[PDB]
RNA sequence: UCUACCCAUGGCCAGGGUGAAGCGCGGGUAAGACCGCGUGGAGGCCCGAACCCACUUAGGUUGAAGACUGAGGGGAUGAG
RNA sequence: CAGUCCGCCCAGGGUGAGUCGGGACCUAAGGCGAGGCCGACAGGCGUAGUCGAUGGACAACGGGUUGAUAUUCCCGUACCCGUGUAUGUGCGUCCAUGAUGAAUCAGCGGUACUAACCAUCCAAAACCACCGUGACCGCACCUUUCGGGGUGUGGCGUUGGUGGGGCUGCAUGGGACCUUCGUUGGUAGUAGUCAAGCGAUGGGGUGACGCAGGAAGGUAGCCGUACCGGUCAGUGGUAAUACCGGGGUAAGCCUGUAGGGAGUCAGAUAGGUAAAUCCGUCUGGCAUAUAUCCUGAGAGGUGAUGCAUAGCCGAGUGAGGCGAAUUCGGUGAUCCUAUGCUGCCGAGAAAAGCCUCUAGCGAGGACAUACACGGCCCGUACCCCAAACCAACACAGGUGGUCAGGUAGAGAAUACUAAGGCGUACGAGUGAACUAUGGUUAAGGAACUCGGCAAAAUGCCCCCGUAACUUCGGGAGAAGGGGGACCCACAUGGCGUGUAAGCCUUUACGGCCCAAGCGUGAGUGGGUGGCACAAACCAGUGAGAAGCGACUGUUUACUAAAAACACAGGUCCGUGCGAAGUCGCAAGACGAUGUAUACGGACUGACGCCUGCCCGGUGCUGGAAGGUUAAGAGGACCCG
RNA sequence: AAUUCCUUGUCGGGUAAGUUCCGACCUGCACGAAUGGCGUAACGACUUCUCAACUGUCUCAACCAUAGACUCGGCGAAAU
């Protein structure tokens, strides 16, 4: 009876992988800070 | 010097293991170790360059002293035999006059309280370093230099020696432990004697946990897999290939050294092959 | 952040058995070899809960559940 | 479902820290990375550094309080860092006093050089003898019936390689002359240095580490008891002999018990990048120390005239007041001594911190007592095997760690219970068929079926008794047989513990002994009851013969757990060292802080007896005479 | 024979009756030595046969109790 689902919160590691401080750190990253505001998004990261 | 466990388990049928019988202590020399952390097989990419490695017992490195140099003319006493992990000789402690210690690889032979010499000016007994230009013709050795000055390389293994056939000019011809006949510059040091513990190659390692507690993940056959892992792979039924054997990689099973390179001029007839 | 493998640092394994090396005594041997008796507490050892699995069967099959439940079942000091 | 209720809706309230968990303290795996190297650009690695707990170091325990917080607030008693003032003792410089210096004046043989001298190793040019034929010539062959190749008969290029003398020259190691301290004989042990105190980012020690296994000494806990406060529960018997409730209290501060560990003093010296009185090494004196020093569970004293409790009064919202006895034993931890002790091989993190050394700063500074003060930033409510988290739901799934009462019991299993918590969110009726889950069955007992699928059955403790075979360990709980209840006696027995106790005394937290008291199995003999003594729950079916795989293990999350994968053991091939192999265009990295008894690849798969023939085909390895054949060089001739 | 189309090969065990099973023969369609040949104590939720005990698996079904099914009140879907 292993019901282990895929999601498991850790606000730690989602901030470390999904973080703004990591957005900003390669050319990808901040073209899609860009597009996010260029689009208007609310949330720019996580 | 094997002890041969009696079969009172599957795992231990025919099971051996070193005596220990010239150990010493059981404990190293608290200044002389550095941490040590096993990788895996797994470069600075992170990426597996070499498989079949790790998830093996910890271990701790004693540095070891093989550009023996510094102190010539110095003598020093032996003061115990050890066993490190990661070399198959055991090791040796060295207290000098002056009130260094440290280590070197145990010579066959040598035992506690035994007094050895360095430098040009030293008697042809084993755990003497000396010169390979003041090491006269036909004396086994060991843990010799290639280049001047730039600590032993070849043989020091545990129970292999080579030996020294003679000296050409600025050169002397070393017959190495696989059958190769090289030069090298005589200015290189050696130490005398051949290395201890000869008999640790007869053990039987029992059962597979024995290899998993040295670090060694197991290995798959090419046979076995499919045809997309591997150029042997695929085949109802039990096969063999049919490909003329070959790695994993495709390359076929010839000659890998790379052909005529700097060191070539100092080989005089490589191993021997046949038979 | 599920799953495969590896690296650093912590945690867990009720209860009951068997009796290896060595050591002391004896017997025995020119001497070893070995045999009875004490001490000793090894092993991918044995029976068995926590924990990890998933061999059989019935139920479910617009389910309680987008892979589960009841009975039995394998491992449980180790490649855990 | 309904709902006056709600984890729903609305308003207001609520989270109190020098000691708890983090930061201001430290590093591991990993991340970023000043310069930097590599790469057409984009970018890849990485040094010095700086981050990063799942680890290291670091000061607080009982009781009370509100409707919501408590190691945070209040009460009682403590501990850790800093600051100011006052006091007593007080060691210092200024000076003044002790110890101590250091070089000239003629003065070593070694550091060890020039030239040389000795020993050893090595090979230049010519000169001596031999295989070997790249050639090649004739000659003998199985020949092609000799007309061809290639092998021995002997001469040529010694083309390659051997051996002894010879050798012009290198080089290493010693002695030899180049200043370093000479033996100090005056000049110069006062005059330069050291004697308060703080002392480093520098040296050294410690921090500092594995798995397994008991035996011993304790405590928490639980069960009885002296003693204290109370009940008559409408029954046949029971007033005290019966029954129920109490039978408490921490950190810290004293003392140093069981256990565990350890030698001390003198000389001199580049090894610790400079110096060391510190650490190592060598040479000596001292007993191998009940001694002496370090660590240390517990008992005992104090904290405690306090705090808290069984009960009695009040009042019944539940405020408020009083408050007894508190000794002795038995059993006993998975917790403490213990980062201990003993074994074994697979050999078991770093840094800060603390101690000590000098280098250095120095005219002020060290110790103790009294009084008055500062102790920063974040979390603190509420759920937390769950209707509050991951599952679309108030979902029979999933979720790491700490406590662990009583009876039976080997047990943290199983049955019933104590403290504590709940009856969990649609009901009420009713002997229909049929389906699911439990329960029983006459006579037969696999006759059912693809197949004993499902069910039934054996099931524990103590004594007996145990086969073929074997790698001598096993097979084995083999198979098979007997007993199990409650009373009485042997029994004031036997065993454990140990109080008043006698003994000795190392006057100590000594140890031997042992009435009483408390606790406990096993055996024997005689009785008693039932259909049944393992009485409920818990709790191996066993034996014979084939095939495959040696064995424990791994595998298709979600129709395949196997004869498939792995394995310990073999043989082959490659690899002479920033090796072979791999990731990358390159720098670089793993291989390995390894070195052929090592590393990578391929096939077979414990152990025993063995692996027979073929190199023609395809590969891999080693080569030469010839033919073949690309770029580049070559530029006769021809043409415009 | 995990390998045999002919094939239910031939003989013998075992049952009252044996296309499966075991021991042998060998005419090997189309075994064979590290894509290893033949054996082997211990081990196996592996595949195949036989025995003892046991039973509703069966001759052959019967009865009891709970959860649905059926009736009354409330809320109130679905594929087609």
């Amino acid at each position: 009876a292993k019901g282990k689902r895929t999601f498991q919160p850790n606000n730690r590691r989602r901030a470390r992988v999904h973080g703004f401080r990591l957005r900003m750190r390669t050319r990808a990253g901040r073209a899609i800070v860009a597009n996010r505001r260029s689009k208007g998004r609310r949330a720019l990261t996580a | 010097g094997i002890r041969k466990y009696k079969p009172t388990t599957p795992g231990r049928r025919g099971a051996s293991v070193s005596d220990f019988a010239e150990i010493t202590r059981s404990t190293p020399e608290k200044s002389l170790v550095r941490p040590l952390h096993g990788k895996g097989g797994r470069n600075a990419h992170g990426r597996i360059t070499t498989r079949h490695k790790g998830g093996g017992h910890k271990r701790a490195y004693r540095v070891i002293d093989f550009r023996r140099h510094d102190k010539d003319g110095v003598n020093a006493k032996v003061a115990h035999i050890e066993y490190d992990p990661n070399r198959t000789a055991n090791i040796a402690l060295l207290h000098y006059l002056d009130g260094e210690k440290r280590y070197i690889i145990a010579p066959q032979g040598l035992k506690q309280g035994d007094v050895i010499e360095s430098g040009a000016n030293a008697d042809i007994k084993p755990g003497n370093n000396l010169p390979l230009r003041n090491i006269p013709a036909g004396t086994v050795i060991h843990a010799v230099e290639l280049r001047p000055g730039g600590g032993a390389k070849l043989a020091r293994s545990a129970g292999v020696s080579i030996q020294l056939l003679g000296k050409e000019g600025t050169y002397a011809a070393l017959r190495m432990p696989s059958g190769e006949i090289r030069r090298v510059d005589v200015r290189c040091r050696a130490t005398v004697g051949e290395v201890g513990n000869a008999e640790q190659s007869n053990i039987n390692w029992g059962k597979a946990g024995r290899m998993r507690w040295k670090g060694k993940r197991p290995t798959v056959r090419g046979v076995v897999m499919n045809p997309v892992d591997h150029p042997h792979g695929g085949g109802e039924g039990k096969t063999s290939g049919g490909r003329h054997p070959v790695s994993p990689w495709g390359k076929p099973e010839g000659r890998t050294r790379k052909p005529n390179k700097p060191s070539d001029k100092l080989i005089v007839r490589r191993r021997r092959t046949g038979k």
